[PDB]
Protein backbone atom coordinates (compact mmCIF):
# COMPACT_ATOMS: atom_id res chain seq x y z
CA UNK A 1 0.00 0.00 0.00
CA UNK A 2 0.88 3.67 0.48
CA UNK A 3 4.35 4.56 1.77
CA UNK A 4 4.84 6.45 5.02
CA UNK A 5 3.87 6.00 8.65
CA UNK A 6 0.35 4.56 8.99
CA UNK A 7 -0.67 6.50 12.12
CA UNK A 8 -3.33 9.15 11.59
CA UNK A 9 -3.74 7.73 8.07
CA UNK A 10 -7.01 6.67 6.39
CA UNK A 11 -6.27 3.01 7.16
CA UNK A 12 -4.71 2.76 10.63
CA UNK A 13 -7.10 0.00 11.66
CA UNK A 14 -8.24 -1.47 8.31
CA UNK A 15 -6.42 -4.81 8.66
CA UNK A 16 -8.19 -5.54 11.97
CA UNK A 17 -11.48 -5.89 10.12
CA UNK A 18 -10.62 -8.51 7.54
CA UNK A 19 -11.20 -11.55 9.80
CA UNK A 20 -13.81 -10.04 12.13
CA UNK A 21 -16.74 -7.70 11.54
CA UNK A 22 -17.07 -5.82 14.82
CA UNK A 23 -15.02 -3.07 16.44
CA UNK A 24 -13.65 0.45 16.43
CA UNK A 25 -12.43 1.46 13.00
CA UNK A 26 -11.37 5.02 13.85
CA UNK A 27 -11.23 7.44 16.75
CA UNK A 28 -9.79 10.92 17.06
CA UNK A 29 -10.59 13.30 19.93
CA UNK A 30 -14.10 14.29 18.80
CA UNK A 31 -15.46 11.15 17.13
CA UNK A 32 -15.35 7.39 17.43
CA UNK A 33 -16.38 5.34 14.43
CA UNK A 34 -17.44 1.79 15.12
CA UNK A 35 -18.57 -1.05 12.86
CA UNK A 36 -20.86 -4.09 13.01
CA UNK A 37 -21.38 -6.12 9.83
CA UNK A 38 -23.14 -9.27 8.65
CA UNK A 39 -22.84 -11.07 5.32
CA UNK A 40 -24.74 -13.66 3.33
CA UNK A 41 -24.27 -14.82 -0.26
CA UNK A 42 -23.03 -11.84 -2.33
CA UNK A 43 -24.67 -9.40 0.08
CA UNK A 44 -23.95 -7.66 3.33
CA UNK A 45 -25.15 -5.09 5.79
CA UNK A 46 -22.71 -2.88 7.64
CA UNK A 47 -23.76 -0.74 10.57
CA UNK A 48 -21.58 2.35 11.03
CA UNK A 49 -21.70 4.05 14.42
CA UNK A 50 -20.73 7.68 14.89
CA UNK A 51 -20.01 8.44 18.53
CA UNK A 52 -19.79 12.11 19.62
CA UNK A 53 -17.10 12.06 22.35
CA UNK A 54 -17.58 15.75 23.27
CA UNK A 55 -20.16 17.66 25.30
CA UNK A 56 -21.03 19.70 22.17
CA UNK A 57 -23.58 18.88 19.50
CA UNK A 58 -22.18 18.32 15.96
CA UNK A 59 -23.94 20.00 13.00
CA UNK A 60 -24.38 19.12 9.32
CA UNK A 61 -22.93 15.73 10.17
CA UNK A 62 -22.50 14.24 6.69
CA UNK A 63 -20.93 10.83 6.03
CA UNK A 64 -20.62 9.76 2.38
CA UNK A 65 -19.46 6.50 0.77
CA UNK A 66 -17.10 6.73 -2.21
CA UNK A 67 -16.05 3.74 -4.39
CA UNK A 68 -13.07 4.56 -6.63
CA UNK A 69 -13.24 3.49 -10.29
CA UNK A 70 -13.33 -0.31 -10.80
CA UNK A 71 -15.00 -0.50 -7.42
CA UNK A 72 -17.81 1.61 -8.87
CA UNK A 73 -18.87 -1.48 -10.78
CA UNK A 74 -17.68 -4.38 -8.62
CA UNK A 75 -19.48 -3.14 -5.51
CA UNK A 76 -22.86 -1.46 -5.07
CA UNK A 77 -23.58 0.29 -1.78
CA UNK A 78 -26.95 1.69 -0.78
CA UNK A 79 -27.60 3.64 2.40
CA UNK A 80 -29.99 6.14 4.04
CA UNK A 81 -28.86 9.64 5.04
CA UNK A 82 -28.18 10.13 8.74
CA UNK A 83 -29.49 12.85 11.07
CA UNK A 84 -27.06 15.78 10.52
CA UNK A 85 -27.35 16.89 14.16
CA UNK A 86 -25.47 14.73 16.68
CA UNK A 87 -25.76 15.55 20.41
CA UNK A 88 -22.65 15.54 22.56
CA UNK A 89 -22.09 12.07 24.01
CA UNK A 90 -24.69 10.67 21.65
CA UNK A 91 -24.38 8.26 18.76
CA UNK A 92 -25.95 8.19 15.31
CA UNK A 93 -26.03 5.10 13.12
CA UNK A 94 -25.85 4.45 9.40
CA UNK A 95 -26.82 1.17 7.77
CA UNK A 96 -25.09 0.37 4.52
CA UNK A 97 -26.61 -2.32 2.29
CA UNK A 98 -23.85 -4.04 0.31
CA UNK A 99 -24.03 -5.93 -3.01
CA UNK A 100 -20.93 -7.58 -4.52
CA UNK A 101 -21.10 -7.54 -8.33
CA UNK A 102 -17.76 -9.14 -9.16
CA UNK A 103 -14.46 -9.82 -7.29
CA UNK A 104 -12.64 -6.66 -6.17
CA UNK A 105 -9.42 -5.41 -4.58
CA UNK A 106 -10.02 -1.77 -3.66
CA UNK A 107 -11.87 -0.54 -0.59
CA UNK A 108 -14.62 2.10 -0.40
CA UNK A 109 -13.68 5.39 1.25
CA UNK A 110 -15.82 6.81 4.02
CA UNK A 111 -15.71 10.58 4.11
CA UNK A 112 -17.18 12.40 7.09
CA UNK A 113 -17.70 16.14 7.26
CA UNK A 114 -19.30 18.09 10.10
CA UNK A 115 -19.17 21.31 12.11
CA UNK A 116 -17.99 21.42 15.71
CA UNK A 117 -17.69 24.68 17.60
CA UNK A 118 -17.97 26.57 14.33
CA UNK A 119 -15.08 24.76 12.68
CA UNK A 120 -14.96 22.45 9.66
CA UNK A 121 -14.07 18.87 10.62
CA UNK A 122 -13.17 16.46 7.82
CA UNK A 123 -12.35 12.75 8.22
CA UNK A 124 -11.61 10.14 5.56
CA UNK A 125 -11.08 6.43 6.36
CA UNK A 126 -10.99 3.25 4.27
CA UNK A 127 -14.03 1.03 4.88
CA UNK A 128 -13.28 -2.66 5.53
CA UNK A 129 -15.42 -4.37 2.93
CA UNK A 130 -13.16 -7.09 1.53
CA UNK A 131 -13.58 -9.96 -0.92
CA UNK A 132 -13.45 -12.71 1.74
CA UNK A 133 -16.57 -11.25 3.39
CA UNK A 134 -18.61 -13.00 0.67
CA UNK A 135 -17.47 -16.52 1.58
CA UNK A 136 -19.73 -19.55 1.90
CA UNK A 137 -17.73 -22.08 3.88
CA UNK A 138 -17.87 -25.50 2.26
CA UNK A 139 -17.20 -28.51 4.45
CA UNK A 140 -16.06 -31.69 2.66
CA UNK A 141 -14.18 -34.93 3.27
CA UNK A 142 -10.48 -35.08 2.44
CA UNK A 143 -10.87 -37.20 -0.71
CA UNK A 144 -13.34 -34.71 -2.11
CA UNK A 145 -10.96 -31.88 -1.24
CA UNK A 146 -8.00 -33.43 -3.03
CA UNK A 147 -10.20 -34.25 -6.03
CA UNK A 148 -11.03 -30.55 -6.33
CA UNK A 149 -7.47 -29.48 -5.56
CA UNK A 150 -6.22 -31.42 -8.56
CA UNK A 151 -8.82 -30.10 -10.99
CA UNK A 152 -6.87 -26.83 -11.30
CA UNK A 153 -5.31 -26.49 -14.77
CA UNK A 154 -4.80 -22.75 -15.39
CA UNK A 155 -1.48 -21.83 -13.67
CA UNK A 156 -2.77 -18.27 -13.11
CA UNK A 157 -5.35 -19.79 -10.78
CA UNK A 158 -2.70 -20.92 -8.27
CA UNK A 159 -1.05 -18.22 -6.14
CA UNK A 160 1.66 -18.97 -3.55
CA UNK A 161 3.29 -16.71 -0.97
CA UNK A 162 6.10 -17.61 1.42
CA UNK A 163 6.32 -14.78 3.95
CA UNK A 164 7.53 -13.85 7.45
CA UNK A 165 5.11 -14.19 10.33
CA UNK A 166 4.04 -10.69 11.35
CA UNK A 167 2.42 -11.98 14.55
CA UNK A 168 3.10 -14.80 17.07
CA UNK A 169 2.32 -18.12 15.35
CA UNK A 170 -0.36 -19.21 17.87
CA UNK A 171 -2.40 -22.27 16.86
CA UNK A 172 -5.76 -21.25 18.31
CA UNK A 173 -5.57 -17.67 17.06
CA UNK A 174 -4.61 -19.02 13.65
CA UNK A 175 -7.72 -21.22 13.62
CA UNK A 176 -9.93 -18.29 14.64
CA UNK A 177 -8.40 -16.14 11.89
CA UNK A 178 -9.08 -18.65 9.11
CA UNK A 179 -12.65 -19.18 10.32
CA UNK A 180 -13.20 -15.44 10.63
CA UNK A 181 -11.63 -15.06 7.17
CA UNK A 182 -14.60 -17.01 5.79
CA UNK A 183 -13.76 -20.43 4.42
CA UNK A 184 -14.51 -23.68 6.26
CA UNK A 185 -11.57 -24.83 8.38
CA UNK A 186 -10.65 -28.38 7.42
CA UNK A 187 -8.48 -30.49 9.71
CA UNK A 188 -8.09 -34.11 8.57
CA UNK A 189 -7.13 -33.05 5.03
CA UNK A 190 -3.40 -32.23 5.09
CA UNK A 191 -1.60 -35.38 6.40
CA UNK A 192 0.57 -32.98 8.48
CA UNK A 193 -1.81 -31.98 11.31
CA UNK A 194 0.06 -28.76 12.13
CA UNK A 195 -0.96 -27.32 8.75
CA UNK A 196 -4.28 -25.65 7.93
CA UNK A 197 -6.66 -26.23 5.04
CA UNK A 198 -9.61 -24.12 3.96
CA UNK A 199 -12.38 -24.36 1.37
CA UNK A 200 -15.26 -22.11 0.42
CA UNK A 201 -17.05 -20.36 -2.42
CA UNK A 202 -16.71 -16.62 -2.99
CA UNK A 203 -20.14 -15.26 -3.98
CA UNK A 204 -20.78 -12.37 -6.40
CA UNK A 205 -23.72 -11.44 -8.64
CA UNK A 206 -21.95 -12.42 -11.88
CA UNK A 207 -19.76 -15.39 -10.82
CA UNK A 208 -19.36 -17.97 -8.07
CA UNK A 209 -15.73 -18.76 -7.33
CA UNK A 210 -14.66 -22.04 -5.74
CA UNK A 211 -11.72 -21.54 -3.41
CA UNK A 212 -9.23 -23.86 -1.76
CA UNK A 213 -6.32 -22.93 0.49
CA UNK A 214 -3.39 -24.48 2.33
CA UNK A 215 -1.37 -22.72 5.05
CA UNK A 216 1.89 -24.30 6.14
CA UNK A 217 3.53 -22.69 9.17
CA UNK A 218 7.26 -23.04 9.81
CA UNK A 219 7.54 -22.22 13.53
CA UNK A 220 11.35 -22.36 13.66
CA UNK A 221 11.82 -20.00 10.72
CA UNK A 222 8.88 -17.80 11.75
CA UNK A 223 7.41 -18.23 8.29
CA UNK A 224 4.39 -19.39 6.35
CA UNK A 225 3.78 -20.97 2.97
CA UNK A 226 0.27 -20.10 1.75
CA UNK A 227 -1.24 -21.54 -1.40
CA UNK A 228 -4.48 -20.37 -2.99
CA UNK A 229 -6.19 -22.44 -5.69
CA UNK A 230 -9.43 -20.95 -7.01
CA UNK A 231 -11.52 -20.90 -10.17
CA UNK A 232 -10.47 -17.29 -10.90
CA UNK A 233 -6.95 -15.82 -11.05
CA UNK A 234 -7.74 -12.39 -9.60
CA UNK A 235 -9.54 -14.05 -6.65
CA UNK A 236 -6.58 -16.32 -5.86
CA UNK A 237 -4.41 -13.19 -5.99
CA UNK A 238 -6.63 -10.98 -3.80
CA UNK A 239 -7.38 -13.69 -1.21
CA UNK A 240 -3.71 -14.58 -0.98
CA UNK A 241 -2.82 -10.91 -0.37
CA UNK A 242 -5.52 -10.47 2.23
CA UNK A 243 -4.83 -13.61 4.20
CA UNK A 244 -1.07 -13.15 4.15
CA UNK A 245 -1.36 -9.78 5.86
CA UNK A 246 -3.14 -11.43 8.80
CA UNK A 247 -0.28 -13.66 9.90
CA UNK B 1 2.25 -40.89 -0.29
CA UNK B 2 2.13 -37.09 -0.26
CA UNK B 3 -1.31 -36.35 -1.79
CA UNK B 4 -0.17 -32.76 -2.20
CA UNK B 5 1.56 -33.39 -5.51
Amino acid sequence: GSPGIRLGSSEDNFARFVCKNNGVLFENQLLQIGLKSEFRQNLGRMFIFYGNKTSTQFLNFTPTLICADDLQTNLNLQTKPVDPTVDGGAQVQQVVNIECISDFTEAPVLNIQFRYGGTFQNVSVKLPITLNKFFQPTEMASQDFFQRWKQLSNPQQEVQNIFKAKHPMDTEITKAKIIGFGSALLEEVDPNPANFVGAGIIHTKTTQIGCLLRLEPNLQAQMYRLTLRTSKDTVSQRLCELLSEQF
Amino acid sequence: SDPWK
